DNA sequence: CTCAATTGGTCGTAGACAGCTCTAGCACCGCTTAAACGCACGTACGCGCTGTCC
DNA sequence: AGCGCGTACGTGCGTTTAAGCGGTGCTAGAGCTGTCTACGACCAATTGAG
């Protein structure tokens, strides 16, 4: 009943990686299940570096921080370009 | 274009995980470059693992990325297996792996 | 319907089994009753908690999203079944 | 007639299941097995049989990778596979009790 | 200057409850505060969470409870239900 | 005074702001910050109690983190609650395996 | 710097940790061991005190380094 | 006369776990520390604090991996602990991969 | 010494909470046969040591 | 730690079990939705604990 899932979002991103590969239902779950908990694990981060500089309005350097913390070094690396390049587009729009 | 998934060039919902954070109470003001940064940093690790899936997939012989594919694209990287290492995956089973004590001389 | 014993049902070819996917060549018959051991403790604590999340929810039905968050409250996160 | 020799099959049923990723305890007993625990806890508890299978595969990807660490005890002197003290060690290491 | 606020005098008047003799170290004081900042820490976050789990808004008494029976030991969780409930009974009890 | 309210020690005001300005959730209902308060001194209670006492067993005048770290290691439960925990100058427990002495 | 812990120092240490007998090897392999832990609790700290701007490291940005590494420490505030 | 070897080893244990002060020496650690953080960041500061707290938690980590160390060296019979007893146990561990 | 704790009060809505159903989880039979059991058997690797090395 | 000792547990097989399927019945409480107000947040004015 109108449960939220990354399933489209997930397909979508499929399709530009490999559009000829579906994935399994349980896949899809398994991977919904790794985006909540991501999203989870770096937003508690974010919030506790708040907290440590009495910041009340978590920007994207909590997060960047934040993704630096959690994700070993060269997948954060990659992340943080990824992050702020849609930033910097998002900036442009 | 009208949303916040556009601007941004991502398929993730920047506005859903703009919603999530403000209804997560993981601050009391969520910027709005922080729903951006976050959905696509998470738009990134979806799409690292599911290209070692669908790899492993065709390796495998097969289109569609089943749990099998999930966990061994996880424990193959290094770097993922250390995202994920307390993680269980429901049917992911293990990599094949036998200790070269074992194998016969 | 009172339930005892089912710790039996741990028949020693499963344990088996699980010792062929975690990679051992020869098990120690000892091995199968100290198994059933570490098995029955781990259950414990993780029904422990999905009993005490089914508690604070007042329901009546232990769910699969229980026994998630106890996994996760073990730092044993589950993928598959939510959360 | 034929036999394989000692664990000639031991070896192929590891690479066997290591191939593969089903439920390798059988379900009903678990379920049993599950609510006879919970029945300490408290009495009258439905278990949804999702909830179920999710603590299956969660306690056989535990004791698989209690067992890989068991293994891992076995090495010195050359010594071969796992006996309870090996449990018991890998364990502690863990810190588990 | 800095006022840094700490529970340390609330340590100190529950160690002369148990222990009138003696005091405390000052290093072994901030361990305390550390520890009571700690276990509030876990305790809050699991009640969160718990709350999140139930869509409930409100944290209740009622989310600390269950937070502090998942969180401690079996025989500490159980004393420390006890207690909380004291507690909250003395203080509805007065207003 | 709230804590006379309900005989505490720790300070249920400043637990209920702690709470509030935590985010830990939208609203905290006034029997939490009580609970909690009463939670984290009946801990606190129970350690500094054994400290003191191991205090007494070392002959002390003042807890020092030694004892700290003698009565969460020796009590089963503390050191199941902080088992994850290091302690400043706390040491470790006597521990020799029987293989290492002589017979 | 790193030969800094000295072998009677890593002795001392493994005594504590309850250590008899002791092979020479372990001392460089202690030294390894504790470079990558100091590496990666060194490398949250920084990364608290870079998000911070300070240039000085804190007593706050260990402890929060250790909270994350699963290694809390009391005794310089929570 | 002489101490039969490994007879002083056991005092020092009784002594070193008597004992709860800091085991390295300051200073070298210190620089060690100012060394490794160079590498991440230029013109760092550290609170003595701070340094203190990182040797803190170095020695109580290095202290619980010689604990382990020693149970894997017992399990191998050893009374001597080796590297690769230390790999055993952060692998058990799982600290290296 | 002072500003964080405190109170009586209003607001309005969170969630109590009561009803309502029909999801799906309870029992249940019952036939099939994969898997469990148990027994034989044996050989290989768990026990042992004193050779020997520092 | 080489090599001896030896009996443990692997491979086998034959029998027994009950897991599984699945077909079928039942029902209770999971979860939904609708009504109310107890409650916690905000507030101004108040106090003294840290």
């Amino acid at each position: 009943t109108r449960k939220e899932s990354y399933a489209i979002y997930v397909y979508k991103v499929l399709k530009q990686v490999h559009p000829d590969t579906g994935i399994s239902s349980k896949a899809m779950s398994i991977m919904n299940s790794f985006v909540n908990d991501v999203f989870e694990r770096i937003a508690g981060e974010a919030s506790r570096l708040a907290h440590y500089n009495k910041r009340s309005t978590i920007t994207s350097r909590e997060i960047q921080t934040a993704v630096r913390l959690l994700l070993p070094g060269e997948l954060a690396k990659h992340a943080v370009s990824e992050g702020t390049k849609a930033v910097t587009k998002y900036t442009s729009a | 274009a009208k949303t916040r998934s556009s601007r941004a060039g991502l398929q993730f919902p920047v506005g859903r995980v703009h919603r999530l954070l403000r209804k997560g109470n993981y601050a009391e003001r969520v910027g709005a470059g922080a729903p951006v940064y976050l959905a696509a940093v998470l738009e990134y690790l979806t799409a690292e693992i599911l290209e070692l899936a669908g790899n492993a997939a065709r390796d495998n012989k097969k289109t569609r990325i089943i749990p099998r594919h999930l966990q061994l694209a996880v424990r193959n990287d290094e770097e993922l297996n250390k995202l994920l290492g307390r993680v269980t995956i429901a049917q992911g089973g293990v990599l094949p792996n036998i200790q070269s004590v074992l194998l016969p001389k | 319907k009172v339930l005892r014993d089912n710790i039996q049902g741990i028949t020693k070819p499963a344990i088996r089994r699980l010792a062929r996917r975690g990679g051992v060549k020869r098990i120690s018959g000892l091995i199968y009753e100290e198994t059933r051991g570490v098995l029955k403790v781990f259950l414990e604590n993780v029904i422990r908690d999905a009993v005490t999340y089914t508690e604070h929810a007042k329901r009546k039905t232990v769910t699969a999203m229980d026994v998630v968050y106890a996994l996760k409250r073990q730092g044993r996160t589950l993928y598959g079944f939510g959360g | 007639p034929h036999r394989y020799r000692p664990g000639t099959v031991a070896l192929r049923e590891i690479r066997r299941y290591q191939k593969s990723t089903e439920l390798l305890i059988r379900k009903l007993p678990f379920q049993r097995l599950v609510r006879e625990i919970a029945q300490d806890f408290k009495t009258d508890l439905r278990f949804q049989s999702s909830a179920v299978m999710a603590l299956q595969e969660a306690s056989e990807a535990y004791l698989v990778a209690l067992f890989e660490d068991t293994n891992l005890c076995a090495i010195h002197a050359k010594r071969v596979t796992i006996m309870p003290k090996d449990i018991q060690l890998a364990r502690r290491i863990r810190g588990e009790r």
